RNA sequence: GGUUGCGGCCAUAUCUACCAGAAAGCACCGUUUCCCGUCCGAUCAACUGUAGUUAAGCUGGUAAGAGCCUGACCGAGUAGUGUAGUGGGUGACCAUACGCGAAACUCAGGUGCUGCAAUCU
RNA sequence: GAGAACAGAAAUCUCCAGUAGAACAAAAGGGUAAAAGCCCCCUUGAUUUUGAUUUUCAGUGUGAAUACAAACCAUGAAAGU
RNA sequence: AAGCUCGUAUCAGUUUUAUGAGGUAAAGCGAAUGAUUAGAGGUUCCGGGGUCGAAAUGACCUUGACCUAUUCUCAAACUUUAAAUAUGUAAGAAGUCCUUGUUACUUAAUUGAACGUGGACAUUUGAAUGAAGAGCUUUUAGUGGGCCAUUUUUGGUAAGC
């Protein structure tokens, strides 16, 4: 009773979200986003995959779905559970509508179907941090979900340090000066503004200079 | 039997032909729906400032 | 079925401003009107009694007539292929002093300046006004200054 | 199309000056898809005005022909001969106004060379024949005089 | 403060600020717009107010309009002038009010020319009156109580303020049901006690009963009384004299200074903290991350 | 450093809950009256509970607020009856403080089986001078931080003057 | 320059935490016969200016402070957009031509100005 | 939030914070803080005359509304409303 | 269709300049409302379990919610900000300045307000471009099924819908 995902590719309408206009929707096919050692610390995991799209188009909650699990289990088989941090980037936040069927075109407002992503030209959509020493698995896993989707998407190597919005160099010279501070699987940095007292507190470790 | 419902299609066209008339205007406008209080008033004040003048032709 | 009363369409029209709600300043309540003035016309949502209909939001006019709380100010609103004059009793909160006349006023108390200040030394005036006019040549130096190469840049990823 | 109209062009190949100003300037933005314009060189101007420069004179569209009729019509604005008239225009002088109004709009041939592109209607820069094309305007116009 | 109370910056970031003058708690502007604007087709014309406060005694009485740069005041006058005319002590009871109120009439009224024409009520029996005006001649001077903040309790004495800014001359348009002596069961003024008051007759007859029933607090409060010999009944006198002597006289003198502006100012910057720079305040952190930062 | 920072107490309140109306509420009202000479009044009730038998606007509870000497008699006089110790609780943070006693008897006043016997909520509020600020009408204000009361400030006020016992931790 | 009464613009004026304030002013502050309001002279009313105090209010200064304000070829001529083509592409969409052009970001600089009247080492 | 006998998740008392996160018959959206909300006091302007005006428009009607004129009143110390 | 009153005149599906209005596109969400992935650190005399317990307003784990500083993602009926295209008014003789008359309105007031008498300054008189002129009046036909293209765009899987 799915229709084909044919059916509903492109952008023909603004988007329509759960809403107190709307409110008797399905459930979101996905809805795990984070998979992997996702407690990892930002040192642990330096390299940066990403599943970036190519087209202005729509995934479903179910291509999502289905796609996180191929690439989650092909990386964990090959490389081990705690090997990566898998994160969709994307949530399924349009609803789509279906004229299910006495009448005929008449009175035709559709009811709730199913959910998808409205997505971007270059809008990642996959994101995966690891160590160096994993690239190609972690890779092969991005390229075995491609096929879960319509439509182009690219993978691309990041220059960024893991999730982080900070180029290797630039993190590791933030990091191996003082301003940078461990957190839940993401982290602090130092900032020139603000207190003085309780940003002595925070990142002790910082204001000296050497070694 | 259903139809067109509405459209504006071709009507500026229409609106065009003889033109979109600018306004049109005068010195001494109409004082339509002017305070009566100094209407009155400024009845009596000309009244006064013509027989100074009439007045002033003796 | 289709809805069309009076403040319709008007929800952000006769809004308030961001941190600008509460009393009106004094100031709106001492200005004064004088028939002939220029107004510009614009609704305080927060004072609900003498208040221009939507259609008159952002439209300038003259002051016709003055009255306790109010002016009124006619307008010419254009109806098929015409216009018909119309007349608004606007209070005091909806209605400023337009400025769409000080270029003038200022401009034409300066034209009898230099009129009356260039015809006692010995005329010669020009005082109508001309649009930008293009540029005239000129020579540009080097020194200190002699012109950087670019060229255009590879792709590139960054993300 | 209004813009067409008060720069007196309405119709295929036909002609006028144009002064720059910021005040005109727009109105060649807003046409660009429909014209071709240049600058002019003195030769073309007075070849326009030998060939094809006709006066406005209680309407009814005259040659030029013989100097006394420019003079009758512009003589009030000094300029009382043909040559004169082309002086107003390639100086822009003080009376741009009234001695452009008063040349009728140049009515031209097609390019007898054509028109060096397969498709007219792109910008000039783009190997097609509209915008500004700055001095090549006289090669064009040569031929279409 | 408390710490689960504090304030996030989304709280400040969306604030709100009331105008300044009534985060001071100063001014009710919903009282001042309708005080002060003016029908629209009486054009430029004022709209004078009789601005009446009290501080911790002194009386202040400014007639005062209204500009969008801001007010202007007409007058002034105070209850610390009344020393000037004869009355001393009490500079901010019922009848220090109406001397005042009556000392503001009687200046402007005279800056103004209807000095001499509408004298107001010179005998003042307290009956309730407002100043009509002269048949044939300039309507009278009018202006309007502005209270400010003050409550309008029956018997206040910012009214005791109007009573004698209207018996000086003035048109203050006024009731006479919060004037001492308005009897609550019946829409009728006894004048006979608002009389007593405009002439200090509570206030005596309070020292009259201190003074056989207990001294020990009538020599405390009224000190200063016994200190310059003045035993009740005079009182009235006091006053009635003071009323004659502002109307003789109201034209304001000005004190006699002593050191000039420049002066007061000088002493005054020697206890003014001033700015710092901001390279200054560069050199205190730079300062403070030496010590606090670089281990004691 | 302290000149008239000094402790005064600003009120206390006096307040039975007697949730119910009628005689057993008028009572509890006289009570209150003789107690503090003042006529006391009335509270309805908030909203409806029907499991404490309540219902909106009953009038379910009287109390009284007392200030100046009275005040600090009445005080004494319960204080008395919890034989001069609290808890470290019982004083708020912002520095007041109260106690409530079973049988309003053990506070002088005989015991009459026609006006019964009830408990009592004391509430004392505590303030120091230039209060007013923060009450009055005109140029209303907040109190400066080394002048508010605080539960410090009034316990040792209250350890001292008193002499009486604070318990707990 | 301070302060006050009345203001204009209504955060460069607000918020948090500290410290400093001469003189006058304001204030807190004493009282309850009178007018007046309260459950309560706390508010409100009156009376004293006497008996007391800068503690608070108030004003000002401090703070790699929160907020706000201003600026900048900081980002960005980016996003978006008016106009053009028998431009690319199965399409989704995309480039180019003549123009208009943001917001976030980032960094720097600020933190009430001012009118009328009275008063003051 | 922190406090007070019976008293509990919820009864009544007090202090602190509090830009409105409430309330204003009702749909929703606008508006509003010494108010437009809550408590109290006095009331009948929800009245009289007949015109002008804005929306819908034909620039007809109806509905609804706006600002004045001419009465008579209400409230307030008052400007006012 | 008939004209009629006028004629450099006044006119404009345009630009420029000056001065307004607007909440769409974009953008935003470590900004409000509303959604949404992840941890980290806090907080209970107070939501439930569990160990020690005679209990505790006891201690220790525990999982919940709440709080703090962070993190991934969104809005036709969200929003601080906020375009481009469209859009109101203005660019003078019906103008500007001087003197000082009229009234029953209005001012404390010969104050104002409104309408005026008398006087002073002309085509660079007040931006551009155009104008086979402009204004006005009467009367009457047909019509009152529409369809298509680019762009914006609703419903619909879609349609030569
Ligand atoms: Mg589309
Ligand atoms: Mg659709
Ligand atoms: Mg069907
Ligand atoms: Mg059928
Ligand atoms: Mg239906
Ligand atoms: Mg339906
Ligand atoms: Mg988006
Ligand atoms: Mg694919
Ligand atoms: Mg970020
Ligand atoms: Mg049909
Ligand atoms: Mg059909
Ligand atoms: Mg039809
Ligand atoms: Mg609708
Ligand atoms: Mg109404
Ligand atoms: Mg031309
Ligand atoms: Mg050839
Ligand atoms: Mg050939
Ligand atoms: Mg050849
Ligand atoms: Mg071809
Ligand atoms: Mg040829
Ligand atoms: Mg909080
Ligand atoms: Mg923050
Ligand atoms: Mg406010
Ligand atoms: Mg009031
Ligand atoms: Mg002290
Ligand atoms: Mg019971
Ligand atoms: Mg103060
Ligand atoms: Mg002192
Ligand atoms: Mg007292
Ligand atoms: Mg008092
Ligand atoms: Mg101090
Ligand atoms: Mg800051
Ligand atoms: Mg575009
Ligand atoms: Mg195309
Ligand atoms: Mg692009
Ligand atoms: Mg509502
Ligand atoms: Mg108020
Ligand atoms: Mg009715
Ligand atoms: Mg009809
Ligand atoms: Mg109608
Ligand atoms: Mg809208
Ligand atoms: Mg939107
Ligand atoms: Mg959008
Ligand atoms: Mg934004
Ligand atoms: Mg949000
Ligand atoms: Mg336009
Ligand atoms: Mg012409
Ligand atoms: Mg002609
Ligand atoms: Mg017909
Ligand atoms: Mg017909
Ligand atoms: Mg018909």
């Amino acid at each position: 009773a799915r229709r084909p995902a044919r059916c509903y590719r492109y952008q023909k309408n603004k988007p329509y979200p759960k809403s107190r206009y709307n409110r008797a929707v399905p459930d979101s096919k996905i809805r795990i986003y984070d998979l992997g050692k996702k407690k990892a610390t930002v040192d642990e995991f330096p390299l940066c995959v990403h599943l970036v799209s190519n087209e202005l188009e729509q995934l479903s909650s179910e291509a999502l779905e289905a796609a996180r699990i191929c690439a989650n289990k092909y990386m964990t088989t090959v490389s081990g559970r705690d090997a990566f941090h898998l994160r969709v980037r994307v949530h399924p936040f349009h609803v789509l509508r279906i004229n299910k069927m006495q009448q005929g075109m008449r009175g035709a407002w559709g009811k709730p179907h199913g959910l998808a992503a409205r997505v971007d030209i270059g809008q990642i959509i996959f994101s995966v941090r690891t160590k160096d020493s994993n690239k190609d698995v972690v890779v092969e896993g991005l390229r075995r979900a491609r096929y879960k989707f319509p439509g182009q998407q690219k993978i691309i190597l990041s220059k960024k340090w893991g999730f982080t919005n900070l180029d290797r160099p630039e993190y590791l010279k933030k990091r191996e000066a003082g301003e940078v501070k461990d957190d839940g699987a993401f982290v602090k940095f130092l900032s020139k503004k603000g207190s003085l007292e309780n940003n002595i507190r925070e990142f002790p470790e910082y204001f000296a200079a050497q070694a | 039997a259903k139809s067109k419902n509405h459209t504006a299609h071709n009507q500026t066209r229409k609106a065009h032909r003889n033109g979109i008339k600018k306004p049109k205007t005068y010195k001494y406008p109409s004082l339509k729906g002017v305070d009566p209080k100094f209407r009155r008033n400024h009845k009596h004040a000309l009244h006064g400032t013509a027989k100074a003048l009439a007045a002033a032709k003796k | 079925g289709k809805s069309h009363g009076y403040r319709s369409r008007t929800r952000y029209m006769f809004q308030r401003d961001f941190r600008k709600h509460g009393a009106v300043h004094l100031s709106t309540y001492l200005k004064v009107y004088k028939v002939g003035d220029i107004v510009d016309i614009k609704a305080n949502g927060s004072i609900q009694k003498g208040m221009p209909h939507k259609f008159y939001q952002g439209k300038t006019g003259v002051v016709y007539n003055v009255t306790k709380s109010s002016v009124g100010v006619i307008i010419n609103k254009m109806v098929g292929n015409r216009y018909l004059e119309k007349r608004l009793n606007l209070r005091v909160e909806h209605i400023k002093h337009s400025k769409c006349r000080q270029e003038f006023l200022e401009r034409v108390k300066a034209n009898a300046a230099k009129r009356a200040e260039a015809k006692a030394q010995g005329v010669a005036v020009q005082l109508k006004r001309q649009p930008a006019q293009p540029r005239e040549s000129r020579i540009v130096s080097t020194e200190g200054n002699v012109p950087q190469t670019l060229a255009p840049v590879p792709y590139e990823t960054f993300i | 199309r209004k813009v067409l109209q008060l720069l007196r062009l309405t119709r295929i190949n036909s002609g006028t000056f144009v002064k720059v100003t910021k005040a005109t300037l727009e109105l060649l933005k807003l046409i660009e898809p429909y014209v071709a314009y240049g600058y002019p060189s003195y030769s073309t101007i007075r070849q326009l005005v030998y060939k094809r420069g006709f006066g406005k004179i209680n309407k009814q569209r005259v040659p030029l022909s013989d100097n006394a009729i420019i003079e009758a019509n512009l003589g009030k604005y000094g300029i009382l001969s043909i040559d004169d008239l082309i002086h107003e225009i390639i100086t822009v002088g003080p009376h741009f106004k009234q001695a452009n109004n008063f040349l009728w709009p140049f009515k031209l041939s097609n390019p007898s060379g054509g028109w060096g592109v397969p498709r007219k209607f792109k910008h000039f820069i783009q190997g097609g024949s509209f915008g500004n094309r700055e001095e090549f305007i006289n090669k064009l116009v040569k031929s279409m005089n | 403060a408390f710490q689960k109370d504090a304030k996030s910056s989304a709280y400040s970031s969306r604030f709100q600020t009331p105008f300044r003058r009534r985060r001071e708690g100063k001014t009710d502007y919903y009282q001042r717009k309708r005080l002060v604007t003016q029908h629209k087709a009486k054009y430029n014309t004022p709209k004078y107010r009789l601005v009446v406060r009290f501080t911790n005694k002194d009386i202040i009485c400014q007639i005062i309009s209204s500009t969008i740069t801001g007010d202007v005041v007409l007058a002034a006058a105070y209850s610390h002038e009344l020393p000037r005319y004869g009355i001393t002590h009490g500079l901010t009871n019922w009848a220090a009010a109406y001397a005042t109120g009556l000392l503001i009439a009687r200046r402007t009224l005279q800056k103004l020319g209807l000095d001499e024409t509408y004298k107001g009520v010179e005998e003042v029996e307290g009956e309730y009156e407002l100043t009509e005006a002269v048949e044939d001649g300039p309507r009278p001077f009018k202006v309007f109580l502005d209270i400010g903040l003050q409550r309008t309790t029956t018997g206040a004495r910012v009214f005791g303020a109007l009573k004698g800014a209207s018996d000086g001359g003035l048109y203050v348009p006024h009731s006479e049901n919060r004037f001492p002596g308005w009897d609550f069961e019946t829409e009728e003024i006894d004048p006979e006690l608002l009389r007593s008051y405009i002439f200090g007759g509570h206030v005596s007859q309070y020292m009259e009963e201190l003074a056989d029933d207990d001294e020990e607090r009538f020599s405390e409060l009224f000190k200063g009384y016994l200190a310059d010999d003045i035993d009740a009944d005079s009182l009235e006198d006091i006053y009635t004299s003071a009323h004659e002597a502002i109307r003789a006289d109201p034209a304001f003198k000005p004190t006699e200074k002593k050191f000039t502006k420049e002066q007061y100012a000088a002493e005054s910057k020697k206890y003014r903290q001033t700015k710092l720079s901001k390279e200054e305040r560069a050199a205190r952190v730079a300062a403070k991350i030496a010590a606090l930062a670089g281990q004691q | 450093q302290n000149p008239m920072r000094d402790l005064k107490i600003e009120k206390l309140v006096l307040n039975i809950s007697v949730g119910e109306s009628g005689d057993r509420l008028t009572r509890a009202s006289k009570v209150l009256e003789q107690l503090s000479g003042q006529t006391p009044v009335q509270s309805k009730a908030r909203y409806t509970v029907r499991t404490f038998g309540i219902r909106r606007n009953e009038k379910i509870a009287v109390h009284v607020t007392v200030r100046g000497p009275k005040a600090e008699e009445i005080l004494e006089r319960g204080l008395k009856v919890k034989e001069y110790q609290l808890r470290d609780r019982n004083f708020s943070a912002t520095g007041n403080f109260g106690f409530g006693i079973d049988e309003h008897i053990d506070l002088g006043i005989k015991y009459d089986p026609s006006i019964g016997i009830f408990g009592m909520d004391f509430y004392v509020v505590m303030n120091r001078p230039g209060a007013r600020v923060t009450r009055r009408k005109r140029c209303k204000g907040t109190v400066g931080n080394s002048h508010k009361t605080t539960k410090e400030d009034t316990v040792s006020w209250f350890k001292q003057k008193y002499d009486a016992d604070v318990l707990d931790k």
